[PDB]
RNA sequence: AAAGACCAGGC
DNA sequence: GTAAGCTAGTATTGACGATACTTGAG
DNA sequence: CTCAAGTATCGTAGCCTGGTCATTAC
């Protein structure tokens, strides 16, 4: 199911091949809420359009604002220390409790002692243009985990930033 | 009673139950068997065989009703896993007795199929039941009906009119609750008059195959 | 001999046995005609004129495209007065060739009555049918003697009409009735249109206006001369409708009765010209008027509004955050909110245009104007739906998150809004899972209509009504039935007659309903769907499944006359029988020194004294089961050689953790075989092996009866597994279900709870008691019983999506499933069971 | 854990490989079954408190106790004192070469090579084998909920290079 | 190019039973002057070696 | 020729 | 000759009926 | 020395009509 033809009956036919999604499945009918809206499709796949024959909920559509993320090619590691993270020791004897551990792409690179500070240190660096776009910084509480991604294959989008909202007021309504 | 529990033992009261259940079948199949060995209590039989009773002791059964040498009997178990020496012992002192035409076996836990094509040979027709389907009498259920069987003239009198050979019959298994509590053999041929009111005013003919 | 497919479109002003052929389909087919005497003149006019297409004398095929003698064969081309039959392409038209007269024109389509949209269930949507074209003349013979409307106007199916008035006639005669009397002009304009004659009028003058007409002046208009008949809301007489009761309620009925009436006596084919008549008078009385529908017809109001969400924050919101987390057998959420879906219709019938486009006493189609008018209701539950439960946690965890604005105001699962005020994007979204489910199982799920059609034309197809009238197999020629109905035989002529196929008119009345609830796939429709395969496909082996151990328990009446006193026998015998173990009321488990190692069970106080359990009780309960399973299955149990027990209701032993202190209820135990040099391995075999069994001991109740909960039953069924007994409603019952490590044959779940019954079955109705299986029922109680029941089930389920099958095709399912000797499934286990176990030359034709 | 390289596939078990046996950790690395705590004394710790330092219990929570106390004592029973220098090191030698198709490598390369990329010491990948247990463990006692595959924060989505890449190494 | 059709004036409305089952009634002379107007082209393709 | 594969319309 | 480099070597979305095997014990 | 059974697999699980393509050379 990975090819398909490009129908060309009008130009929105055109427009809405170019932007699906699939789940692949082996005996088509007989799977589990594949075929459902999950609640973490908001904002990134369409809940209301989907085919009605077999590919019913198993073909997607993106949303307007949606984006995919692509790979980022430059190294993040070392500028992730300058926010408040400290190395992995090689000890195995010292113990780490209250520490909360940093995974890269699922790779364990240190820890950090405040995490309510590493996490909001490092958004706002990413809203000055010194780390990049793409990169997703999520703090896990129940866990005790901070997790960053920067792989290629994640659905973002478009939101505004309320705490610099203000900044619009004092520039030029020019488009 | 609304929420009395009976403190008492209740093997007694199964093999009451039991035994009342075998005399209704006898008095129901048409043997003349005695009133009120059918109707009495479950404290009288307590006082009269205990509250832990012993199954030789039971009752011999009584002869047919218009017939005379149509008698019968019934045979009681015990608990433990059966082997069919025993029948076979029991089956040969039941020969000895005077005469019979038959008896029921009630057994109590498992027959064994090594036991059916031993008891098949004896000189007369007998039955094998289970203690624990001799509980709740099936014929005084709401919801049972009427097997008058028909005689061997009507039966020749309803084959006269379809110009049927009896296999062409809708059937009924021999082992089935009603043709094993009428005792029924092969061949004989019984109707059934629904009540209910989707299938009120209809009649069936089965023949027992 | 030839076909046609095309899409269809309607017509009321032909006739109801019409069809229009488009001129491209019609001067391409070909009829086929013997020339002889009778018809040379007229077949030359035909060739003369250029519309025959081909010929044939002998075998030579000659091109038209010659004089004519006698012998040879005409091929001309469809004209008007022909006879083609039709079909839609039958997935589930099983019952739809219908025989019609041909008339042409010019454009594309292939048109028909509007009359004859229900008896093919067409829609003009985008449908196409299939026209064939009778070559044959004793097809042609066959095809207008079996398949004509006028034939077969009385349903094989149910008793009615094949007919029935629908949307714009209907329709027509409402606004008709609330108006009872017109002018001259527009009464004569409508007796233009009636094949009989204008009477005078019913008011000759006021001294308001001129005359004035009724409206039964008008409906009279349509009937044949001479008529006098009776029925339930009408009299007519000498061809005149004399009387016909008020009603919007009865009105459908009371056409049909009329109907009924001059198709039981009136002629050959007055019936179809009554409808023929009836028809275009109705739409050309609406047409001056029209009808239509405005916003006003959908804005409910404030105050009604207010009071649909009062009453839902009142009432619904706060049950359903109690009775959904019990299970399933609380459907009291479907009933309040059907009180207040019945206040939301009561508020909007208000209006004048929709109390006239909708059928009031639907309660399917009266559903759908809510959701638009008011709420929409529940969409999300986690009950016998197609989608897990993690979606549902997942969906209240994602309600926490996005109403952050006063979270918890209402259920998850409830949507408030209407569509014609909108959704909010997470109402969209719940309801959006709603719609999805259905459509899933609505494409997916048809799959078991069609495995059982086809199963039951396998086992169904050879059974006819013979010619001495016993209802017959043929491949066997075995009796299945000794009459079909109970008032046919030869002096009285019946619906059917010799020679029916009854076995597949019976097939295709079982597969209607079963493809209609799956294509609706409301919960009604799939409870009755399910009700419907719990009969339809039995299993002859035992599979021990579910439904297999269960067992409904009914109770005696009126201790002592006294008030509250039945469920008071209720629980008791749902305390003799309920299962509670060592385990349900074990904490920790903690190893002691002080021979050597000695274990202590510890307990809870508090759940003994609210279940009346005293220690002595757990230690004769423990003990008994444990010397019956060192003597039942002698070997690896010698572990129990010389163990020892012992009883304390306190120890306070109180290991490192969670202290109670004092009377933290012991059961100590201990070995005394196991001799051993080590401690490692008194450690492995007190806390691996004694310490496993000695958890799962029962102590209070039975320990074979896996649950036993009491319902309340009472759902307007009437006692919905009893047939006579009083007329009394509200009895509370014990659904008695058994662990599956005790049925071992079929049959078994039933002795268990008699004999686990036995010390408190003095209190049990003995005599109404059943098993749930229609199987179990064959077991305890026999065949026959299988069979009223079958009838009584299958009747239930066929009853509640589609309406007045008739009995006839029930029984004759119940006599064919239970004709081999035991009662047998429309699978394979049944088929190959029987299989295993195991018109045409009906008459001949000679010269005289 | 998953990676690229087939032969990067790391399983943590907890199951009963046998009465009524406490349920026991099991590694699948290399299609070989080791017990967890040889591969904890192979990857270089010392002591048993400071393995369990390693796993992070949380304290209390018997079962953990239990499993973790199982474990030890069946790794006790399949080689005579793995503690003892180069015991455990030599085991999962023997135990990794008699496989089907063995890697061209030693131990020691094929720890640095097939186990756990991206990290640098064997301390590392011991504290992270601990990190991986005391996930399990937290799953277990109902703490953590388990991964569905419909939630879609555990999906990527591939596109015309993803695809494009894997079709041209085959040619 | 989003959108592809016309803007048709509706009634809602009953046409002597014409428009029944979900059939609807256009307007002739909206027609003849070309609303719902449509053109189509089909292309028949053939080869040969050469 | 025959099958795969796709899409659409129904059921 | 293709067997589908060797390819894994269990190490990732299906899930039931339906038929066929290696136990203990009368 | 055989039933049952606890796995061990097999194999079908929506179905039918339309229109279409593109079909390993060795
Ligand atoms: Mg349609
Ligand atoms: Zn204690």
């Amino acid at each position: 199911g990975v090819v398909a033809n490009l129908g060309r009956a009008n130009p929105l036919q055109s427009l809405i091949d170019l932007r699906r999604t699939r789940q692949q499945v082996l005996y088509t009918g007989r799977v589990g809420d594949a075929r459902y809206p999950h609640p973490s499709h908001w904002g990134r796949l369409c809940f209301l359009s989907t085919p009605d024959g077999e590919n019913c909920g198993l073909v997607k559509n993106l949303s307007l604002l949606g984006l995919v993320s692509t790979q980022i090619m430059e190294p993040v590691v070392e500028e992730l220390f300058d926010s408040g993270m400290e190395e992995l020791m090689d000890d195995t004897s010292t113990p780490l409790s209250g520490k909360h551990k940093v995974l890269l792409n699922g790779d364990w690179v240190g820890v950090c002692s405040d995490s309510d500070y590493f996490v909001a240190d490092l958004k706002s660096r990413r809203r000055q243009s010194e780390l990049p776009r793409q990169m997703e910084i999520k703090l896990d509480k129940d866990d005790k985990e901070v997790r960053i991604f920067t792989d290629a294959g994640r659905l973002l989008r478009p939101l505004l930033v309320v705490e610099n909202l203000h900044k619009l007021k004092q520039s030029k309504p020019s488009k | 009673l609304s929420k009395y529990v009976d403190p008492s033992s209740e093997e007694s009261h199964r093999y009451y139950l039991a035994r009342r259940n075998a005399l209704e079948m006898l008095r129901d199949r048409g043997y003349e068997v005695s009133l009120e060995d059918i109707n009495l209590s479950l404290q009288d039989f307590r006082t009269v065989y205990g509250e832990r009773p012993d199954v030789d002791r039971l009752r011999i059964s009584a002869h047919h009703r218009s017939d005379s040498s149509n008698k019968v009997k019934v045979v009681f178990f015990g608990t433990g896993k059966v082997k069919v020496n025993t029948i076979r012992s029991v089956a040969a002192e039941i020969l000895s007795q005077e005469t019979i035409t038959g008896l029921i076996l009630v057994l109590q836990n498992q027959v064994t199929d090594k036991a059916l094509k031993a008891i098949e040979l004896f000189t007369f027709k007998v039955e094998i039941f289970q203690i624990t389907d001799l509980l709740v009498n099936l014929t005084k259920h709401v919801l049972s009906l009427r097997h008058r069987v028909l005689t061997d003239g009507e039966k020749k009198a309803l084959l006269k009119q379809f110009n049927i050979e009896e296999k062409q019959l809708p059937r009924i298994s021999k082992k089935d609750a009603v043709v094993r509590y009428y005792g029924l053999e092969k061949g004989q041929i019984v109707k059934v008059s629904y009540r209910g009111e989707l299938t009120e005013s209809y009649v069936a003919y089965r023949c027992v195959w | 001999g030839f076909s046609s497919r095309s899409v269809i479109t309607g017509d009321a002003f032909r006739n109801v046995n019409e069809v229009g052929i488009p001129m491209e389909i019609a001067h391409r087919i070909t009829f086929e005609e013997r020339v002889s005497v009778h018809n040379i003149g007229y077949l030359q006019e035909l060739v003369d004129n250029k519309m025959c297409l081909s010929y044939t004398q002998g075998s030579t095929t000659y091109s038209l495209r010659t004089v004519l003698k006698p012998g040879q064969i005409v091929h001309r081309r469809v004209m008007d007065g022909d006879v083609v039959f039709i079909n839609r392409p039958p997935t589930t038209h099983k019952h739809s060739l219908q025989a019609l007269r041909v008339y042409v024109h010019e454009d594309n389509t292939v048109k028909i009555n509007p009359l004859m949209c229900g008896p093919l269930s067409a829609d003009f949507d985008g449908d196409c049918v299939h026209l064939f074209y009778p070559q044959s003349l004793t097809a042609k013979a066959e095809v207008l003697e079996l398949f004509s409307v006028d034939k077969q106007l009385r349903s094989s199916h149910t008793g009615q009409l094949i007919l029935q008035l629908g949307l714009d006639s209907l329709l027509s005669l409402r606004v008709m009735m609330e108006q009872v009397f017109l002018d001259k002009a527009s009464a004569q304009q409508l007796a233009m249109y009636g094949s009989r004659s204008l009477p005078s009028p019913a008011v000759v003058k006021s001294s308001k206006s001129g005359p004035a007409w009724t409206f039964f002046q008008i409906l009279q208009l349509a009937f044949p001369e001479r008529l006098s008949c009776r029925g339930d809301g009408f009299i007519v007489g000498g061809s005149d409708l004399l009387s016909f009761d008020f009603g919007v309620d009865a009105l459908a009925s009371i056409i049909n009765g009329i109907v009924t009436g001059i198709m039981v006596e009136k002629g050959p084919k007055e019936a179809l010209a009554f409808f023929d008549s009836l028809q275009p008078l109705l739409m050309e009385h609406l047409d001056p008027q029209g009808f239509s529908l405005s916003l006003e017809d959908l804005s409910m109001s404030r105050e009604d509004m207010g009071v649909i969400h009062n009453l839902i924050v009142r009432e619904i919101s706060p049950m359903v955050s109690r009775l959904r987390l019990s299970y399933e057998d609380e459907l009291q959420l479907e009933n309040s909110i059907q009180k207040v879906k019945e206040v939301a219709a009561n508020f909007m019938l208000k209006s004048y245009s929709m109390r006239n486009l909708i059928d009031i006493k639907s309660n399917s189609a009266i559903n759908k104007l809510v959701q638009q008018i008011g709420f929409l209701g529940l969409q999300l539950s986690d009950k016998k739906k197609l989608y897990t439960k993690t979606l549902v946690e997942d969906m209240a965890q994602f309600y926490k998150k996005k109403y952050v604005s006063t979270s918890s105001s209402g259920d998850f699962g409830i949507v408030k809004g209407c569509f014609f005020h909108g959704l909010d994007p997470y109402e969209e979204m719940a309801h959006s899972v709603a719609a999805r489910e259905v459509i899933v199982r609505s494409s997916r799920g048809l799959a078991e209509p069609g495995t059982l059609f086809k199963n039951l034309m396998a086992v169904l197809r050879d059974i006819v009504i013979t010619n001495d009238g016993t209802v017959r197999n043929t491949c066997s020629n075995s009796i299945v039935q000794f009459k079909y109905e109970l008032s046919s035989d030869n002096e009285n002529q019946g619906l059917f007659e010799a020679g029916d196929p009854v076995g597949v008119l019976a097939a295709t009345a079982m597969s209607n309903p079963a493809y209609k609830a799956v294509l609706d796939s409301s919960p009604n429709s799939n409870s009755s769907w399910e009700l419907m395969k719990e009969v339809l496909l039995c299993k002859v082996n035992f599979q021990n499944t579910t439904n297999d151990r269960r067992v409904i328990l009914y109770l005696n009446e009126c201790r002592c006359g006294k008030k509250y006193c039945q469920e008071n026998s209720a629980y008791t015998v749902r305390n003799k029988l309920k299962k509670v173990s060592l385990k349900d009321t074990a904490v920790e488990f903690l190893v002691e020194y002080r021979i050597c190692l000695h274990g202590h069970i510890h307990l809870n106080k508090t759940l003994l004294e609210g279940w009346n359990i005293s220690m002595q009780d757990i230690l004769q309960r423990c003990e008994d089961a444990i010397n019956s399973l060192v003597q039942k299955k002698k070997k690896k149990a010698e572990d129990f050689k010389k163990m020892n027990l012992s009883v304390s209701e306190c120890c306070s032993f109180r290991g490192p953790g969670s202290s109670k202190d004092s009377d933290m209820p012991c059961l100590m135990f201990s070995s005394y075989n196991a001799t051993d040099p080590d401690l490692e391995r008194t450690l492995d075999v007190l806390c691996n092996t004694i310490y496993p069994v000695l958890l799962e001991t029962v102590i209070k109740g039975d320990p074979r009866i896996a649950s036993a909960n009491i319902i309340w039953n009472s759902p307007e069924t009437t006692t919905w597994i009893r047939s006579l007994h009083a007329s009394r409603r509200g009895e509370w019952v014990l659904d008695v279900t058994v662990e599956k490590s005790d049925v071992k044959q079929s049959g078994d779940a039933w002795r268990v709870v008699i004999d686990s019954c036995l010390s408190v079955l003095h209190l049990i109705d003995t005599k109404r008691s059943i098993p749930y299986s229609i199987k179990q029922v064959q077991e305890l109680l026999g065949l026959s019983c299988a069979f009223e029941q079958a009838v009584q089930r299958l009747s239930a389920s066929v009853r509640k999506v589609s309406k007045g099958v008739l009995k006839e095709h029930i029984i004759l399912v119940a006599n064919n499933m239970t004709c081999s000797g035991d009662m047998l499934g429309f699978n394979y286990g049944g088929y190959k069971a029987l299989t295993r176990s195991l018109t045409g030359s009906q008459f001949e034709l000679l010269w005289n | 854990y998953r990676s690229e390289t087939k032969r990067n596939r790391f399983i943590v078990r907890l199951s009963e490989n046998q009465k009524r046996k406490e349920k026991v950790l099991t590694v699948y690395f290399l299609s070989t079954e080791i017990p967890v705590w040889v591969l904890f004394f192979a990857l270089g710790v010392a002591s048993d408190k400071e393995a369990v330092d390693l796993i992070a219990f949380d304290g209390g929570d018997a079962s953990i106790t239990n499993s973790v106390v199982a474990s030890i004592q069946e790794a006790d029973s399949v080689c005579e004192d793995f503690r003892h220098g180069r015991n455990a090191l030599a085991y999962v030698e023997q135990q990794i070469k008699g496989t089907k198709f063995p890697p061209g490598e030693s131990v020691d390369e094929c720890l640095s090579l097939y186990l756990f990329p991206g990290l640098k010491s064997l301390t590392q990948k011991a504290r992270f084998l601990g990190y991986m247990v005391k996930c399990l463990f937290s799953a277990y006692a109902g703490k953590r909920k388990c991964e569905n595959r419909d939630n879609f924060r555990n999906k990527r989505i591939e596109l015309a290079g993803e695809l494009l890449e894997r079709e041209l190494r085959v040619h | 190019v989003l959108f592809n059709g016309q803007n048709a004036i509706v009634a809602v409305n009953v046409h002597l039973g014409f428009n029944q089952e979900d059939s609807i009634v256009m307007n002739k002379a909206s027609l003849e002057r070309g609303m719902f107007r449509s053109e189509q082209i089909r292309s028949y393709k053939a080869d040969v070696d050469s």
